[PDB]
RNA sequence: AGAGUGUAGCUUAAAAGCACCCAACUUACACUUAGGAGAUUCAAUUGACGCUCUGA
């Protein structure tokens, strides 16, 4: 976070893009399963699936 | 913490120029205080 | 309902109060509505002041009622020697205070006399006047 | 439980002169000052002065600069104080017109028999007194000089007890006005001192603790 | 009859053609914007340092009133007893050169 | 020398919520729109570097 803001340097925000497949790697690499729990839960997955 | 209030900006929109002025009163003593047109020295009687 | 267990849950009149002397008791001693008159020659400075005030009394946990401000006085001078003409302005701004109990009151004289900025006096006093 | 009755006071003074700015203070107030020129709207120099200016050239086709120097030859004329009345003196410690900028504390040096405390203006009421009393009276009789001490409260600031016997010190504050004082160079080495050198000066632990509620600035 | 000099005078309607231009440039606000955010660090640090302060004092103040009272239960109430030396408190700021 | 301790101001959280202010809408306060500083003090359930109290 210091070396992007470091880099960064405040003139950017002052409106960067950031990419989304990196976004969605690092998503699917660490929390992924729990959206992916929540999501079964949500489509009623495990109260039919293993009872 | 003299310097504190000292910073000030005019918060209103119409206002007319204003310059740094040193006031010298009977007692002797410089003030800056915001008089109209650019005034240097104006000694108080 | 009344009966019901449920009573007073929807009592909301109690909790607002939709509806000054000088207490000093034995222990406890309240002035009475203090009014700090900035005296000054500049405007913004005088603002400043007041805005800075009004947040240390807000920080504090101190009650602001009134705070607001006096007429301009166009004090005319004629700088004798040559007829020269300066006609300066003395702005006021008063800031009312309830809320002091014992050494607050010191505590915030000592945090003003040490925030003074330059071209700025002081006068507190009570309340009774006549704007 | 006989409990020593002492008292004390911590005088102080309110500065004069203004603090020095920041250089960032500095750069902030340079941009205030130029954000300010440029919302304002007109001014009566610079109408008098542009439009003049601008109708003479018209009519020499077909007021300011004067206002400005007799404004720098009164500026240049008239002397202002010396502000910077510290580094010409440095080696009087011992007046009050010292420093200007920063709070000042008094400092007394008195020698026991028994002891060589660097006591500082203490004082020692009586049980039929009152500590406001004997503050006033150690201030008009050990000063040995005519002040205006314009106090705020009679609740006190900080309290110091030490045992062997107990004892108290009672401190108070008081700002003065108009400090007449007579015969400065008297036996009494009193001492003006402002934080840093108090700090410095001040070996024992009873007293190095009175800086903690004392205006830093 | 409270009558305040906030009002803008009619002085000020017509004559308003004469700095209608503000331009500036993208250095210049990053520099602007740089200095904001160093003065309002500034300001917190004083702001904490002015609470900090504010807090040993008040620290210092109870525990003298604490050491008062148990030192001394005949005189708590005088010490806390305000006295009727504050309604002519006037007292001037400091000023730039000394008289 | 002994005791209390150990996430910045606070937490029957384990790197989040309430605190803060700089600019615009305010006489002023508040709300709202724009940003930041912010911390498990280190070494392997234990040892020491930061404070309060009890003493000399």
């Amino acid at each position: 976070i210091q070396e992007l803001r470091a880099n960064v340097e405040e003139r950017a925000a002052r409106t960067a893009s950031v990419p989304l497949d990196a976004v969605r790697a690092e998503w699917e690499r660490t929390c992924g399963p729990y959206h992916k729990q929540r999501l079964a839960e949500y489509y009623g997955l495990y109260r039919d699936l293993f009872h | 913490d003299s310097s504190r209030a000292s910073l000030t900006r005019v918060h209103r929109q119409a206002y007319a120029r204003l310059y740094p002025v040193l006031l010298v009163k009977q007692d002797g003593s410089t003030i800056h205080i915001r008089y109209r047109e650019p005034r240097r020295m104006l000694a108080m009687p | 309902y009344k009966t019901k267990p449920t009573h007073g849950i929807g009592k909301y009149k109690h909790l607002i109060k939709a509806e000054v002397r000088a207490i000093n008791l034995g222990t406890d001693y309240e002035y009475g509505v203090l009014n700090i008159h900035l005296t000054a020659y500049d405007m913004t400075l005088a603002e400043s002041y007041a805005q800075y005030v009004h947040n240390l009394c807000n920080s504090l946990s101190i009650k602001v009622e009134e705070s607001y401000a006096m007429p301009t006085k166009t004090i005319e001078v004629l700088q004798l020697q040559m007829l020269l003409d300066s006609v300066l302005t003395t702005h006021e701004r008063v800031v009312q205070i309830s809320g002091l109990s014992a050494t607050f009151a010191e505590i915030f004289l000592e945090i003003i006399q040490s925030s003074l900025p330059e071209g700025v006096r002081l006068s507190v006093k009570e309340h009774t006047e006549e704007d | 439980s006989p409990w020593r009755l002492l008292g004390a006071l911590c005088l102080q003074r309110p500065p004069v002169v203004s603090k020095p700015l920041t250089p960032l203070q500095e750069e902030m107030a340079s941009l205030l000052q130029q954000i300010e020129i440029e919302r304002s709207l007109y001014s009566d120099h610079e109408l008098r002065a542009l439009d003049e200016n601008q109708r003479l050239a018209k009519k020499k086709a077909d007021l300011a600069q004067d206002l400005e120097d007799m404004w720098e030859q009164k500026f240049l004329q008239f002397k202002l104080g010396a502000r910077i009345t510290e580094a010409d003196e440095k080696n009087d410690r011992t007046s009050l017109n010292r420093k200007l900028d920063r709070n000042l504390v008094l400092l007394v040096r008195e020698k026991f028999g028994d002891q060589d405390v660097w006591i500082l203006p203490q004082a020692e009421w009586q049980p039929g007194e009152t500590l406001r009393g004997t503050a006033e009276r150690t201030l008009a009789t050990l000063s040995e000089n005519n002040m205006e001490a314009k106090f705020l409260g009679n609740a006190p600031c900080g309290h110091y007890t030490f045992k062997f016997l107990g004892a108290k010190v009672f401190f108070f504050k008081a700002l003065l006005l108009t400090g007449d004082f007579s015969q400065a160079g008297n036996k009494g080495h009193h001492v003006w001192v402002t934080k840093d050198e108090l700090g410095d000066y001040l070996k024992p632990k009873y007293l190095a603790q009175v800086r903690r509620f004392v205006s830093d600035l | 009859i409270p009558i305040e000099d906030f009002i803008t005078p009619l002085k000020f309607l017509d004559k308003a053609r004469e700095r209608p231009q503000v331009e500036l440039t993208f250095e210049e606000t990053e520099r602007r914007a740089l200095l904001l955010k160093k003065w309002s660090l500034y300001k917190q640090q004083e702001r904490k340092m002015e609470r900090d302060t504010i807090r040993a004092m008040l620290e210092a103040q109870q525990e003298a009133l604490e050491e008062l009272q148990l030192e001394s239960p005949k005189l708590h109430a005088e010490a806390i007893k305000r006295d009727p030396n504050l309604f002519p408190f006037e007292k001037e700021g400091p000023h730039y050169t000394p008289p």
